[PDB]
This record gives structure tokens, sequence and C-alpha cells, in this order.
């Protein structure tokens, strides 16, 4: 069980950011790329192949 | 003696009309309902609904002919109607009979097995075989139309009815697909019996149930063959009131064969039982 | 000594659980309760690809977002031009029982494998006009369940032996073998930096693997049944799993714990396949009920359906530019949804 | 569009591919696929030799190889047969691939083992598996040469761990071979009925069990599989017609 405990110790020693910060970063990324998404904002007659 | 015979013929024709109408309408309606509510339909279902449509067309045409012969018969006596109505009838009846023959071919190919390579090729090309059979048979329809038209034209020219020979021609051109269907059904019965004989010897009974339905089709074949045999004899043997006799006789197959499809096919049998039980339930 | 080892393992597990609970302060749904929902996604079958003789079992996109490979239990590995909807190659497999296939990022090679335990490499760019097996990889025990190229020379695989392994295509010898699952491993996905992969297994666990190290970094056991499907989030810091329990769970590697669960009371069937769209807001999953449910990743809700297959949707995937979804099914068709 | 329509690598070549798929649809339809199943002590590795009338050798088990595709034919009908090879005892996973097959063949050492109860637990797992609900099982009670020797010698122990053999008696279904002993016939039919007691309990007409008795050397296994797929296929065609 040496490998399991070593892996657990390695995983424990890691810097974790706040969950709120991660959610804010995800929201900011979505807002930045919100217009660039084809599915989220349908393009008018710009579907060249589809 | 004429009046009682005429009344009996009219009553039997009325019951044939209503029974055929309700049966074909039930088949078409259940197929359409199962199509609308998902339930991906099979090829047999498509053939059955097309056959039901053809049969309802034929029964409506025959009943309209009877109504015209009853109400204001002067129109029925006209030669123009004599030609047009018989032409449309022969077209519709040819299509319906050959669609039934295509259904029979579809069953013979899809279910049976033989060692003859030609049979295997037709077996694995079944879907194109039936469509080509339906399309290639149009030559028979055109020849029948030409023959009936020339015969009626010659009869009219000689006159200026002679149905004893037009009915003979119709019977001759109706036996052609019926003989093929008869031969195919007998070949499938031989195949199923050989299959079960071979299965009962080597494989134990604990291990081809379609023979449960074969009794309703043998009953149909026997009934309609006897009627058709009587038809040719009656066409020349005696009497002359053939209009009503022919009008009732020609409606037997599309009026009764549909009920044989209903009891023979699992989907239609279950639908009929569901209808019966729903009628029972709503009674309260 | 066994009792002491068991006690130490239990203490370590309790400490890990306590740390995960302490790291939990606000749920994702509560934090994302203010953002508006995506609404009802409606998709239409822009193309249908017809020609596989049997059950399609895997498919993959080329990096051009236009070539597509798909595998079927007839043993055909067809390549399609998606846009024109026609067959660029129809590679005949040596094994009928193909459970996986992959497209090389450069489009030079395709891999496939299954119950033969052999991961075959097919080269598309050859002097001759017929495709040939560049390399056959052997050494795995039990079926090959998923495979993915890291480059033109490195390919990673998972299998019935509960292992994953990294293979050097040129030499044909395993470079590293990754073991720790008790159950058969069913699927892979490679992080976008091509430095880690994640795999899910029949013991209901998922594990993260450091490819340059050969060791497991994190382990997750959220599911209560065998995991079929796994995929990486576009950001690469999270992954979603698909199990027979009719539930999908999103795990954050940094948080090392579950964040949100996607499940509906009307679903009583397992999940075959899962992938994200390019932004990661829209999650797509194939189910045994004969249709694919779309979901919002950031808000658990079955926000759309791809329905039209006569049978089980076995596989699906989104193009690298987001401008199509493909789904394959046990009715031998691929439908392109957009 | 000359770059899209050319005959060498463009859409006219991509039409010439469909000639091969049209030629290959045909062999995939024509050949029957048969998953082979059972215990470690089963003799199915002998049965595949009885299946093979091919003069050329066939590659089966070879190191870690995962499936032993095997080929034979009866009356010009081709059979592809698949003993699942080097795989783990997690069978609920690899069994999904076989939802397509014409039949399973399940092979048991019918030879008075305590382990016969594991073969009954496996047949109960396989017969009821959610992926196999439409798939018929052909059942081989194999090595009944050994069953005959053990029972004739009086060293059979079947009641001692199947505690209903003494209560069970030979059914009127029983058609034994000329000269078979009453104990041998009662024993083979009891083992047969113990499988049928699983198969009839949920075999509601989706799928059928075809029990057979077979030995290390009989030549009739190829025929038994041909006869039994012919019954399975005719049942499938009647259902495809909605005629059953
Ligand atoms: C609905 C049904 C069921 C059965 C079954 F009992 F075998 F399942 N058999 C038939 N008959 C035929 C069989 C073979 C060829 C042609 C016909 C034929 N000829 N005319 N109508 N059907 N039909
Ligand atoms: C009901 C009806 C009316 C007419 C009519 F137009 F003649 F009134 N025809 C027909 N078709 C037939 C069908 C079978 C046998 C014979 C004729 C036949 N009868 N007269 N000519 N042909 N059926």
């Amino acid at each position: 069980a040496r490998k399991l405990v070593e892996q657990l110790k390695m995983e424990a020693n890691i810097d974790r950011i706040k969950v709120s910060k991660a959610a804010a970063d995800l929201m900011a990324y979505c807002e930045a790329h919100a217009k660039e998404d084809p599915l989220l904002t349908p393009v008018p007659a710009s579907e060249n192949p589809f | 003696m004429g009046g009682v015979i005429k009344s009996i013929f009219t009553f039997v024709l009325i019951v044939e009309f209503i029974i055929g109408n309700l049966g074909n309408s039930f088949i078409a309606l259940v197929n359409c309902i199962d199509w609308v509510k998902g339930r991906k339909i099979s090829s047999v279902d498509r053939i059955l609904t097309a056959l039901a449509i053809s049969r309802i067309s034929l029964v409506w045409l025959i009943f309209g002919s009877w109504c015209v012969s009853v109400f204001f018969p002067a129109l029925f006596a006209t030669e123009k109607m004599f030609r047009m109505l018989t032409n449309i009838w022969t077209v519709i009846n040819h299509f319906s009979v050959w669609l039934a023959t295509g259904l029979g071919t579809f069953y013979f190919l899809k279910i049976a097995n033989f060692s003859n390579s030609i049979f295997l090729y037709l077996k694995w090309r079944v879907k194109k075989v039936v469509l080509v059979l339906l399309l290639v048979t149009s030559v028979f329809l055109f020849l029948n139309i030409a023959l009936i038209n020339i015969h009626i034209n010659a009869s009219i020219n000689g006159y200026r009815r002679f149905s004893s020979l037009i009915v003979l021609t119709s019977t001759v051109f109706i036996f052609i697909p019926f003989t093929l269907s008869l031969a195919m059904f007998l070949l499938l019965i031989f195949s199923m019996w050989k299959h079960r004989k071979k299965m009962q010897h080597t494989v134990k009974i604990s291990g081809h149930r379609g023979v449960k339905s074969v009794i309703t089709f043998f009953l149909l074949y026997a009934i309609f063959s006897l009627s058709f045999f009587i038809s040719v004899w009656t066409s020349e043997r005696l009497e002359e009131n053939l209009i009503i006799l022919s009008q009732v006789m020609g409606m037997a197959y599309p009026s009764c064969h549909s009920c044989v499809l209903i009891l023979g096919n699992k989907k239609l049998r279950q639908a009929s039982l569901s209808v019966l039980l729903w009628l029972r339930y709503m009674f309260k | 000594e066994l009792d002491q080892l068991r006690q130490e393992a239990e203490q370590l597990k309790n400490q890990i659980r306590d740390a995960r609970k302490a790291c939990a302060d606000a749920t994702l749904s509560q934090i994302t309760n203010n953002i508006d929902p995506v609404g009802r996604i409606q998709m239409r079958t822009r193309r249908t690809l017809r020609g596989h003789l049997a059950k399609i079992y895997a498919m993959h996109w080329g990096t051009d977002s236009r070539l597509l490979v798909s595998a079927s239990q007839d043993g055909k590995l067809i390549i399609w031009d998606s846009y024109t909807t026609n067959k660029v190659h129809a590679i005949p497999l040596r094994s009928s029982w193909v459970m996986t296939c992959a497209y090389a990022p450069s489009g030079n090679y395709v891999a496939c494998g299954g119950l033969d335990n052999i991961c075959s490499i097919y080269n598309l760019k050859t002097r001759e006009g017929n495709v040939r097996v560049s390399r056959e990889l052997a050494g795995h025990t039990g079926y090959l369940s998923c495979c993915r190229f890291l480059d033109d020379n490195q390919i990673v695989t998972s299998s019935g032996d509960t292992t994953c392994a990294l293979w050097d295509i040129e030499t044909g010898q395993q470079t590293t073998t990754f073991t720790g699952h008790t159950g058969d491993v069913m699927s892979l996905s490679l992080a976008p930096d091509t430095r880690l992969f994640v795999s899910g297994a029949c013991d209901a666990s998922a594990k993260l693997w450091d490819v340059r190290e050969g060791m497991c970094r994190q382990t997750f056991t959220g599911h209560e049944s065998d995991i079929n499907a796994i995929c990486f989030f576009p950001n690469g810091n999270a992954f979603a799993t698909g199990s027979d329990d009719a539930t999908c769970r999103l795990f954050d590697l940094r948080a090392d714990q579950e964040l949100m669960t996607y499940s509906h009371d009307n679903i009583i069937c397992g999940i075959t396949s899962v992938s994200f769209s390019k932004s990661g807001r829209l999650l797509l999953a194939g189910y045994d009920d004969f249709n694919c449910n779309v979901w919002d990743a950031l808000k658990a809700d079955r926000a759309g359906v791809l329905a039209g297959h006569d049978n089980r949707v076995s596989c699906l995937g989104v193009t690298d530019d987001g401008m199509a979804v493909a789904t394959g099914s046990w009715d031998s068709f691929l439908k392109i949804w957009n | 569009s000359a770059e899209d329509k050319a005959a060498v690598e463009r859409s006219k070549m991509n039409k010439k591919i469909e000639k091969q798929l049209q030629k290959d649809k045909q062999v995939y339809r024509a050949t029957h696929r048969l998953l082979l199943l059972g215990a470690d002590n089963s003799g199915k590795s002998t049965i595949v030799k009885q299946m093979r009338i091919l003069h050329g050798g066939s590659g089966g088990s070879g190191g870690t190889s995962g499936i032993f595709e095997t080929k034979f034919q009866v009356d010009k009908v081709n059979f592809h047969m698949f003993d699942v090879g080097a795989q783990r005892d997690e069978r609920r996973k690899w069994i999904q691939c076989f939802n397509d097959v014409t039949a399973i063949i399940f092979v048991v050492d019918s030879s008075d083992y305590n382990r016969l109860q594991e073969a009954l637990n496996l047949f109960k797992s396989i017969w009821n598996n959610r992926w196999l609900r439409t798939i018929s099982v052909i059942l081989f009670l194999n090595k009944q040469d050994l069953l005959a020797e053990k029972v004739l010698a009086g060293k059979s122990k079947i009641e001692d761990y199947f505690p209903e053999f003494a209560r069970y008696t030979t059914p009127e279904d029983a058609t034994p071979e000329p000269g078979e002993d009453p104990r041998v016939t009662r024993a083979k039919y009891f083992i047969r009925d113990e499988f049928l007691r699983i198969s009839t309990a949920s075999g509601d007409g989706r799928h059928y069990c075809y029990p057979h008795f077979t030995c290390s050397v009989d030549t009739q296994n190829v025929k038994f599989v041909f006869d039994a797929v012919t019954d399975i296929i005719i049942k499938e065609n009647l259902k495809d017609c909605g005629l059953f």
C-alpha cells in the first residue's frame, strides 16, 4: 500500500484556489467567448456548409 | 322466383359491402394510427395498407355501380358508362389482385428456404423482386384493357347484354395471378412441413408455428375457388340476370379476404381483440 | 501487519475525505444560480452517413473538423468527408469486434482495436493507393476498450486487463504501463496539453495519470456502477464520466471532488458516450434508450435532445471548431447534428 | 468542380468504394455469427475441432489473444464462430458486442461435477442478460461418454449435491439411444431439465433453448448448429412478417 499512500500524500500537497474564484473565472471566460460560439448565438445565413 | 332471388342477392351484396368496408377501413386505420404514433411500420404493414386502400376503392366503385343501376337506371343502360365503369373496374381490380400476389410473393421469399440458387437470389433480392413484379405486370393490365375495349366495341358495332364473354375474359385474366399465388402457398406449405419433419427427427421436441394461421387461408382459397368454378358454369349454363350476380360475385374476394388477413396477421389479430375488449369495457 | 496496513489505509482515506469536505464551501449550482439558462437547444440532422453494414461502435473526428472515422462490428473502418457526405476510405479490419478507433491529430494515421486485444495502426499517407497496417501493437491482456494518439509516434490505450499503457508506434514497445483500477477500463481522454489522461473503469472509479511520470495523481469513486464513458473539459481542469447509473458527474482536478451531478428521474437507462461542446457550457451524452440528451454542464438540466436513431447511440463527438456533432448508433447510421 | 469529382481520389472514387460495400453487405448477411460460451472444464476447445472441416489451419489462441474467430460451413451456408479468448470474468462488459449474434452456443461438461451448479448459475446469468433477451441459446451437454462411464460404474454422486434427483424421474419426452441404462438416461435428462427449468421460467417466446447431448468425438455438432439456426432464422422471418 506504499504506492497508494505516496499518491495520496502527493495529491494532498497541492495549492487549491477558492471555488468562487474558479466560478468567476469560468463565467468570465464564457462571457468573453459568448459571441464567438456558433451554437449559443445562431449566425444569420453564415453556415457556409450546414 | 325472380323477386326472391333478387332480394337475397341484394341482401348478400349489402352485407358483403359493409363487412368489406369495415374490415379494410380497420386495417388502414390501425396501420395509419401505428404510423402516426411512432411504431416504425414493417414492409408487410405497408403492403397490407396499400391492399386495404385498393380494396376500399374497389368496393366503393362496385357499390356506386350498384347505386347507379338502382337509382335512375337509364344512365346505367348507356354504352358510355358500360365502357368507362368496366375500364376503371378492371384497372383497379388488376392492381389490387397483383398487389395481393406481391404480398404472397413477399411471404414466400421472406419466410421459406430452398437449396436452389435461383431461389436464394430471389430470397435476398426480395424487396426489388416484388416491386419489379408489380411494375412488370402492367403489360397484363394494358393487354386486358385493349382486349376488353375491342371486344365491347365489336359487340356495340354488331348491336348497331353480351356480358357472357366479357365475364369469361375477366375470369381468365383473374385466374392467372391466382394460380401463381396458389402454387406459391402450396410450395411454402411443402417447405414448412419438410422443415418440421426434419426438425422432429434429429432435434428433440423441447427445441415454425405459422401453420396455426394456414387454416384460415386454406378455408379462404377453398371458398373463393368454388365460387369462381360456379361462376364460369353460370356464365353460359342458365338464366340471364347476370348483372346482379356478377356485381355480387366480384366483391367477395376484397370483402372477405381482408378478414382472413386480420386473423392471419399477429398485429391485426391483437388490434381486433383490443377493439373487442374496449367495446366490452365501454359497456357499463 | 495486514491489520496495521488496513488501519493506515482507512486513516488516509478519512483524511482525504475530511480535506475534500473542508475544501467544499459553496456548491457550483448555488454559485451559478444567477446566470441565465441556455434555453432549449434544437438540433437538426444536417447529414446522414449510410454504408456501414452493422452496429457502429466508435467514431472520431479528424482535426480539420471535416474528415471523420467510424468503426462497426462488421469490421469496416470508414473515413467520411462530412461536408460532402462521401467515403474517402473504407479500411477493412483484421478483427470484426472493433470496440474503438482514433484519428491522428495530423491525419496521417488511424488506430482501432477491440476483442482481439491488438491495437492496429493504419497509415493513410502512403505511396501506394491502398491503406496498410503501419504497426500492430500487442501486449495488452483482455479487450482494447479505448485508444488515442498523443502524436504521430505515441499512442495511449486502455483495456480489460484493468491497465492503461503508452505505446511507442515506431518501436512497438510499451513506454509506460498505468495500473491501479480493479475493474476493466472502458474509456480515455487526453488533457489538451497532452500531458495527462483520465480513465474510468468497471469498479466505478476514475483515475488521473501523469504521462511523463507513469503514476496516479487523483482518484474518484463518485459513481456506484461501472463507468463506460469519460471526456475532458476544454479547459482541461475537469472531466465528466458516464455510467450505467443514468448519472453524469463533473469532477474538478484542482478541487479533487465532485462539483455537480446530471441526472433525471425519467432516465432509467445507462450512458454509452459523453462529450463537451467547444465552450464547455453544453454537454452531450448518448443513452441506451435510443437517443442522445444534451445538457447544460454549468446547470444540471436536459436542455435538448438529438433523436432519430432506431437503436442505441453507441458513440458521439463534437468537431474541434464546434461546427458539428456526430452520433453513431447500433442502427448503422451516423447523423450530423448542427 | 474538377478537384471534387475526379476518378482517382475524389467523389467518383468515393462512388467506387460503394461497389465494395454493396459486395460486402452480401457476405455479412449470408454468414451466421455464433458466440461460444461455457466453463473452463467444458470441452468447447474440442468442439471447435469437430466444427472444422477446413484443410488449412486457423489461428486461434496465441499468447494474450482475445478472441478465437473460427470458420466452418454446412450445405454451403457459412458460419463464423467466436470463442472469447484471453478476457477477464467481468463478462457483463464484453457480452454487449454479441447483441447481434444468430445464437449463443453454451457448452457444459455434463459429467456429474459439483461445478455443474456454477454452469447452472452462468446459464441463469446469460439466459436473462439484458443484451441477450432476443438471442437464442443452443445448449451442449458435452462429455456424456464420461457421464455414461461414471453412472454405469456406479461412482456417480448426483443426489449427494443435487438433492432432488432421487425424487425426479425420467420424462415421456425422453428418447434414449439403443442400450442406454435407466440410470444414465435419468441422469442425462435430469441435467437437461435443470437447464430447461431456467430457460422456460423467463423464455416467453423472444428466445428459445436448444438442448443437445454430445461427446468428445461426435461428427454431428455441425449439423446440430445448422438445424438449430434454421429453426431460429425461420422464427425470426415469421416475426419480421408479423405472422407469428
Ligand atoms: C397472412 C399469411 C400468413 C401465412 C402463414 F400462415 F404462413 F403465416 N400464409 C399466408 N399465405 C401465403 C403464404 C405464402 C405465399 C403466399 C401466401 C398468400 N396467398 N394469398 N394470400 N397469402 N398468409
Ligand atoms: C359492379 C360492377 C358493375 C359493372 C358495370 F359497369 F358493368 F355495371 N361492372 C363490373 N365489373 C365486373 C366485375 C366482375 C364480373 C363482371 C363485371 C362486369 N359487369 N359488366 N361488365 N363487366 N362490376
